[PDB]
């Protein structure tokens, strides 16, 4: 499935993930695109910060919803 | 966003607004377009008179929705 | 589940999603201190709080918004919440047709009466055309509980979106007309006009054409014919 990321209010970019995909995995893949440390990144969805250990399934992220990394 | 203001005759004016624009703010832009003094303007949505202090968001007025305009006459 | 009116592409009542942005920078970067417990928490502005995690913004106040859940939607593709509408999980029968359907609308009368959307559509299309909607200077053009329960006027008038587009626009037209009349105003009697006018109550002479908004007709508000001196007829 796809999740849209708004890195520091930048235009949303699609990221392909799985149900089993963790938040840190997404933090890594975004960190690579932006060439920054994944440790400085925080993922915000539905007025909550998503923790690294949580998966996409656990977060109840719907197809093509948006997070604010 | 785009909203519409219509008189009861059906005459239609288009405005570029934000949900945060006050009812007072909406009343202005109308003066810019049609030259109606704001004091003569009364705006209505779903049969409710809109109060100057309030915003479009206060009335949950959506993009492409219509406000109705009627005129106060001093005579 | 919550329900919204999606104006496009669904053009119908759909299940919705609740989301939240910072009230100052209008970005979904605000983390809530606590989750909402009631409708008022999400409906009344600035009611709940948190921290906008965008550094340049000292965001405090939370702004809740709603989206259609039937398809992908952008951050700013918002829909109006129809807070009276609920999933009929407990299979409550419609107060009008007695059948079980989902979703349903729940009136805010003491008895919290339940109506299906087909019957609500019906209730609405019947009352509008018969000029049986009620004007409340506080609420607007609305309808009460179909059972006639007191203090049951619908407060969120976007619920009348169930009328459908054309009938909705007629509803708004009729409501504005009624607003004028309840304020002691007059509708211009000239054919093709019908402009809403609010003269001073003392004035008998009402002139409708300065900025192009009027037809210029000067009329007597009592007989609705061209302005005349003395008594009508
Ligand atoms: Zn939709
Ligand atoms: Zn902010
Ligand atoms: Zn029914
Ligand atoms: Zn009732
Ligand atoms: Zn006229
Ligand atoms: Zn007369």
């Amino acid at each position: 499935m796809i999740v849209f990321v708004r890195f520091n209010s930048s235009h949303g970019f699609p990221v392909e993930v799985d149900s089993d995909t963790s938040i840190f995995q997404l933090k890594e893949v975004v960190a690579k695109r932006q060439g920054v440390p994944a440790d400085q990144l925080r993922v915000i969805f539905a007025g909550k910060e998503l923790r690294n250990d949580w998966t996409v399934q656990n977060c109840d992220l719907d197809q093509q919803s948006i997070v604010h990394i | 966003m785009q909203i519409f203001v219509k008189t009861l005759t059906g005459k239609t004016i288009t405005l570029e607004v934000e949900p945060s624009d006050t009812i007072e703010n909406v009343k202005a832009k109308i003066q810019d377009k049609e030259g109606i003094p704001p004091d003569q303007q009364r705006l209505i949505f779903a049969g409710k008179q809109l109060e100057d202090g309030r915003t479009l968001s206060d009335y949950n007025i959506q993009k492409e929705s219509t406000l109705h305009l009627v005129l106060r006459l001093r005579g | 589940s919550f329900y919204v009116y999606c104006k496009g592409p669904c053009q119908r009542v759909q299940p919705g999603k609740l989301r939240v942005q910072c009230s100052t920078c209008r970005q979904a970067t605000l983390t809530l201190t606590q989750g909402p417990s009631c409708w008022d928490d999400v409906l009344i502005p600035n009611r709940m709080s948190g921290e906008c995690q965008s550094p340049h913004c000292p965001g405090t106040s939370a702004e809740f918004f709603f989206k259609c859940g039937a398809h992908p939607t952008s951050d700013k593709e918002t829909s109006v919440a129809l807070h009276l509408i609920a999933t009929n999980s407990r299979n409550i029968t419609c107060i009008t047709c007695t059948d079980v359907r989902s979703p349903v609308l729940v009136f805010q009368c003491n008895s919290r009466h339940v109506i299906c959307l087909d019957c609500f559509h019906l209730y609405c299309v019947t009352r509008l055309n018969d000029r049986q909607f009620v004007h409340d200077p506080q609420l607007g053009y609305s309808l009460p509980c179909v059972a006639g329960c007191p203090n049951s006027l619908i407060k969120e008038l976007h619920h009348f979106r169930i009328l459908g587009e054309e009938q909705y626009n007629r509803y708004q037209q009729y409501g504005a007309e009624e607003c004028v009349l309840q304020m002691g105003g007059v509708l211009c009697p000239r054919p093709g006009c019908g402009a809403g006018l609010l003269p001073e109550p003392d004035c008998r002479k009402v002139t409708c054409g300065g900025n192009g908004l009027g037809c210029g007709f000067a009329f007597c508000r009592e007989c609705k014919e061209a302005y005349h001196e003395g008594e009508c007829s």
